[PDB]
């Protein structure tokens, strides 16, 4: 029921698009898939809804992150910036699974967006083997 | 100062000229009380009396061994190093810098896969008196645990009278969870201690980043009557399991003595071969960018 596929296509998306960011011309605050959130190839196989959920819930985040003011105030972002279509492909996936921090000064922000961006390529990274591996195991 | 190992203390010292240095007391461990004298290694001379002596630490005249004695009779000793402080910067003498992937590199650490196990790689010139201790741990606030080895001798270069060595060090996190996304890093900690200089070194990384899977095995060719060949190829065997989940992408390249590339998740490739090839094979993690292998060949034809 989940729909494997098109997963699998949006997250190899996200991979692309997010390591084609570079706005610098650890990681603190963010979500991570951790080893309790039951996205190893065993834990899908035997809940893969709960999995998912959380995989949703990162998303979501991620989302919201991307358009708020750390990446939507000043230094404005450069045409160039990959973050826009990001968040169009992170919100693209969360309906896939589901319909239904600010410093001030502007260097701060500039390595506040790089670190995020360099999170969610992890984060993706993981999401991506979950949705490949349940493509291949977990599809009819 | 401060206590490195029974009986090693480090005393940390801005290195300049005319510098203060360090008030030091050091104390016997013994329950005489009365006719105690101290010397510094194997000078006969009595540098002070007491259960306790005082030292201005300046320089490595002031470092060593210090033992106390009841006439004698040997009682203590007390091994004093420095960590020299020049430039406000810690010194970085008995490790060479490796510059790769940027200054300052003096560990190089890798993992063939996400299972936990990662070996970490120094230089030096130095060929005596030489020891190193190896720590590491998952996070600082509350560490997890990683189980190391101990340094050894892995590569030697000589020329003429220049030596230079390699060491190398295997660890292994104690509870490793291949598919988590890490959010705390590795810190791997190398101690090093030349005659009487200390100094220590750091590295941090998730396993994610220091990845370079081993080549790809078993690669094969298949001809077919324009000149076609179908590559073939296997993952390795150290990478992680299951590929449907931990999955690589390759790259195939044909050169010989202009370049052909074809970049593919598949484990099979046509390509057309030509006299006097080869045909090689290198393999990347397919969904987080860290190193590639090395490439895997077999002569065409
Ligand atoms: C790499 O080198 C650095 C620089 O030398 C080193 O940092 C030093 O670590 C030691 C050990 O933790 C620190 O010593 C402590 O200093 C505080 C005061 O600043 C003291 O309160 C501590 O006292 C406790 O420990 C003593 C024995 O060590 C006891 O005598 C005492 O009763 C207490 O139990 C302790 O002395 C030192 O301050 C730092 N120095 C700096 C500049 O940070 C670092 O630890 C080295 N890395 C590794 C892995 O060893």
């Amino acid at each position: 029921s989940p729909a494997w596929t098109q997963c699998q296509q949006l997250s190899q998306k996200l991979c692309t698009l997010a390591w084609s960011a570079h706005p610098l011309v650890t990681t603190n605050d963010v979500p991570h898939i951790q080893c309790g959130d039951g996205c190893d190839p065993q834990g899908l196989r035997d809940n893969s809804q709960f999995c998912l959920q959380r995989i949703h819930q990162g998303l979501i985040f991620y989302e919201k992150l991307l358009g708020s003011d750390i990446f939507t105030g000043e230094p404005s972002l450069l045409p160039d910036s990959p973050v826009g279509q990001l968040h169009a492909s992170l919100l693209g996936l969360s309906q896939l699974l589901q319909p239904e921090l600010s410093p001030s000064q502007p260097w701060q922000r500039l390595l506040l967006r790089f670190k995020i961006l360099r999170s969610l390529q992890a984060f993706v990274a993981v999401a991506a083997r979950v949705f490949a591996h349940g493509a291949a195991t977990l599809s009819p | 100062i401060w206590e490195l190992k029974k009986d090693v203390y480090v005393v940390e010292l801005d290195w300049y000229p005319d510098a203060p240095g360090e008030m030091v007391v050091l104390t016997c461990d013994t329950p005489e009380e009365d006719g105690i004298t101290w010397t510094l290694d194997q000078s006969s001379e009595v540098l002070g009396s007491g259960k306790t002596l005082t030292i201005q630490v300046k320089e490595f005249g002031d470092a060593g061994q210090y033992t106390c004695h009841k006439g004698g009779e040997v009682l203590s000793h007390s091994l004093l190093l420095l960590h020299k402080k020049e430039d406000g910067i810690w010194s970085t003498d008995i490790l060479k810098d490796q510059k790769e992937p940027k200054n300052k590199t003096f560990l190089r650490c890798e993992a063939k896969n996400y299972s936990g196990r990662f070996t970490c790689w120094w230089l030096t010139t130095i060929s005596t008196d030489l020891t190193f201790s190896v720590k590491s741990s998952r996070g600082s606030s509350d560490p997890q645990g990683v189980t190391c080895g101990a340094a050894t001798l892995s590569a030697e270069r000589v020329r003429g009278d220049n030596k230079e060595y390699e060491y190398s060090v295997e660890c292994q996190e104690d509870s490793a969870c291949p598919a988590a996304e890490e959010s705390l890093p590795i810190e791997v900690m190398v101690d090093a201690v030349h005659k009487l200089k200390y100094e220590n070194y750091t590295s941090s990384f998730f396993i994610r980043d220091i990845i370079k899977p081993d080549p790809p095995k078993n690669l094969q060719l298949k001809p077919l009557k324009s000149r076609q060949v179908e590559v073939s190829w296997e993952y390795p065997d150290t990478w992680s399991t299951p590929h449907s989940y931990f999955s690589l992408t390759f790259c195939v390249q044909v050169q010989g003595k202009k370049k052909d590339r074809v970049f593919t998740d598949k484990t099979s490739a046509t390509v057309i071969c030509r006299k006097n090839a080869s045909i090689s094979v290198r393999a990347q993690d397919r969904y987080y960018s860290s190193s590639w292998s090395e490439w895997a060949s077999v002569p065409c034809s």
